[PDB]
């Protein structure tokens, strides 16, 4: 899944 | 009068089944009581701001901020079903303005992030926004009833795009 949420 | 009370029974008859299955799809019969509603626009999103997003984005040629617009809807839409899910995905409580896909698509459009603070990420640091740390969960309510709207404002601008909308000459207002 595709990261919608952190920073990095 | 009538007309108020259909929609809002179609309304609430999508946001529960989305909240049985968070990854349900719907077509669009499903979603013509609420696109085909006599109902001006300001009065059937009761959530989303959506005359707001039309306008303020409608920069350059239709082509494009419509493209622009549908596509942060279809990712708020995934953030929307994405607290829903029986399995919430880690670092869910929050979402930060670095993030790539949020920044190019999501941000980039003025009241993406208002409609995070309606999911729930009502707390702002300078580097994103995030849950309430005392909110244990999601309010399973409020954020099946936004993604349904993000759910039908985009297919709205998509039936647009394909210039087949029931009133198309109206939201050309």
């Amino acid at each position: 899944d595709v990261d919608l949420y952190t920073d990095s | 009068g009538e007309e108020e009370r259909a929609f809002l029974v179609a309304r609430e008859e999508l946001a529960s089944a989305l909240r049985r299955d968070s990854g349900q799809a719907f077509s669009l019969e499903q979603l013509r009581p609420l696109l085909a509603s006599s109902l001006p626009l300001a009065a059937r999103y009761l959530q989303l701001d959506a005359a707001r997003l039309v306008r303020c984005n409608a920069h350059g040629e239709p082509r494009n901020y419509l493209n622009t617009l549908s596509t942060a809807l279809n990712i708020l839409e995934k953030y929307g079903r994405n607290l829903l899910s029986p399995q919430r995905p880690r670092y869910w409580r929050g979402v930060k303005f670095n993030n790539p896909v949020f920044r190019s698509t999501v941000d980039a459009v003025q009241g993406g992030r208002d409609v995070l603070r309606l999911y729930g990420y009502t707390e702002e640091q300078p580097d994103g926004l995030s849950f309430p740390e005392g909110q244990e969960e999601p309010d399973e309510h409020q954020v099946a009833t936004v993604t349904l709207e993000v759910l039908l404002l985009r297919t709205e601008l998509s039936l647009l795009l394909q210039n087949t909308h029931p009133r198309q000459q109206a939201l050309e207002q």
